[PDB]
């Protein structure tokens, strides 16, 4: 009944003032994309930065098993769009937020389905 | 001049035709660094400019394209160049990368080990290598052709690059191999390309465009490296990041180039012509299957 809770450890580390994980791979792009959260190619809009997905995944970067029961990664091999205001901590952003399954935008950072 | 707006500079043809002796590389702007866009890694900028230049060549871009990327790890434990390659290549392109040391990657599959351990059942449409050992750079010793991973790369191209495919292999003043230059004469066209963001380095990418599987031209690789250094020594390149701000036409166009499985007896001049124009890839279209040899040791 024991498994390491990496997400809680990183969140707690952040809340106590630890420096965000760095060397997330930021892509060059036009910043005229759809703004969707996780895409097959960089899709940042003017308010976002696009990053290589694997470098923004806590589980990839920490060399640990993904919580997906089959060990699949939501980010590796794709590009993740991070609001520019949060681009200092892309790993923390992807960990703490969820993608709208309807529109593909980040809940609270693009998804307007609740309008 | 207007070169500052290009992604980089390719070796002018007249330099390729010289018969120079090898000298030390002495760059006017040695030690200068380009100012990169905020938060952008050198190797993202470098691979972006490489891909921007590759867009100007007659690359074969088939459906079911397969690309292999050697030396893809970084001292950061991530793979910036792989991320750029995957951005550039058409969606669905099979991308394999590899490096000596463990790293986290966006490639479809990653092999960790010496490149000499890497084997593939299939042939490849594009081979990219950023392999480099800084211990080759020794300005106090003679600068001879290097073997090591260059020996592997030469054999790998000849055995596993599809006809019509292309390569980009990183070299420097001291990290180079004469047979690899000789092998550039087995492509329809070739060059040495210097990225504008890294213009103050003797680095270049040695690009072979459209593999013909036989010599189109006999190149002496010792002389050709001397020609490359002579070019670098007499042509300062202004550091520039300008092309990074223009990504509107970055993605490689899915040309849908034909793939055919042909036997050696069937490759006539008309086929060679098609290969030379980026209009044909010759290989099987089977499954992509890779492996890495593992040396087993019991130290008990
Ligand atoms: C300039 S770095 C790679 C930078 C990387 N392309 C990037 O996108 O940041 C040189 C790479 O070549 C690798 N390399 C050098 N010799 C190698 C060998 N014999 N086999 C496999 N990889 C090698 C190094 O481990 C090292 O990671
Ligand atoms: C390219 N290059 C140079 O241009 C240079 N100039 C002085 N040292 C130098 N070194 C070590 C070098 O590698
Ligand atoms: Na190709
Ligand atoms: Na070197
Ligand atoms: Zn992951
Ligand atoms: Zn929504």
């Amino acid at each position: 009944a024991f498994a390491v809770d990496a997400a809680k450890a990183y969140k707690d580390y952040l809340a106590s003032g630890g420096q965000p994980i760095t060397n997330c791979v930021k892509m060059l792009c036009t910043h005229t994309g759809t703004g969707q959260a996780i895409t097959v190619t960089p899709e940042a809009n003017m308010d976002q930065e696009s990053f290589g997905g694997a470098s923004c995944c806590l589980y990839c970067r920490c060399h640990i098993d993904h919580p997906n029961p089959k060990g699949f990664c939501d980010l590796k091999g794709k590009y993740v769009q991070i609001p520019t205001t949060c681009a200092n901590d892309p790993v923390g952003f992807t960990l703490k937020n969820t993608v709208c399954t309807v529109c593909g935008m980040w809940k609270g950072y693009g998804c307007s389905c609740d309008q | 001049s207007s070169q500052a707006w290009q992604p980089g500079v390719a070796m002018p043809n007249l330099y390729k035709m010289q018969r120079m002796l090898l000298e030390k590389c002495d760059l006017q702007n040695y030690g200068d660094s380009a100012t990169l866009p905020k938060g952008i890694m050198m190797n993202v900028a470098k691979y972006t400019q490489l891909c921007q230049y590759l867009n100007t060549l007659t690359l074969a871009v088939p459906y079911n394209m397969r690309v292999i990327h050697f030396g893809a790890g970084s001292d950061k434990g991530v793979a910036p160049g792989t991320a750029v390659l995957r951005q550039w290549l058409p969606t669905g392109t099979l991308l394999v990368d590899s490096d000596l040391n463990d790293f986290v990657s966006d490639a479809d599959s990653t092999l960790i080990g010496d490149c000499a351990t890497v084997h593939t059942a299939n042939k490849w449409d594009l081979i990219i290598s950023d392999m480099y050992d800084p211990k080759t750079k020794n300005v106090t010793k003679e600068n001879d052709s290097k073997e090591g991973f260059f020996t592997y790369i030469c054999g790998f191209i000849q055995q596993k690059l599809a006809l019509g495919g292309s390569v980009a292999i990183k070299i420097t003043e001291h990290s180079w191999n004469a047979d690899l230059y000789k092998l550039m004469g087995h492509f329809a066209w070739w060059t040495a390309f210097v990225t504008n963001v890294n213009a103050s380095s003797s680095e270049a990418f040695l690009i072979g465009c459209n593999y013909l599987g036989k010599p189109r031209e006999q190149i002496d690789g010792y002389v050709m490296h001397a020609n490359y250094i002579f070019w670098r020594n007499t042509n300062p390149i202004q550091l520039s990041s300008y092309s990074l701000f223009d990504m509107s036409k970055f993605p490689l166009k899915l040309r849908g180039t034909a793939v055919m499985s042909l036997k050696e007896g069937q490759i006539n001049d008309m086929i060679l012509s098609l290969l030379s124009k980026g209009r044909l890839i010759i290989r099987e279209n089977n499954r992509v299957v890779i492996s890495s040899d593992v040396l087993v040791n019991n130290e008990n």
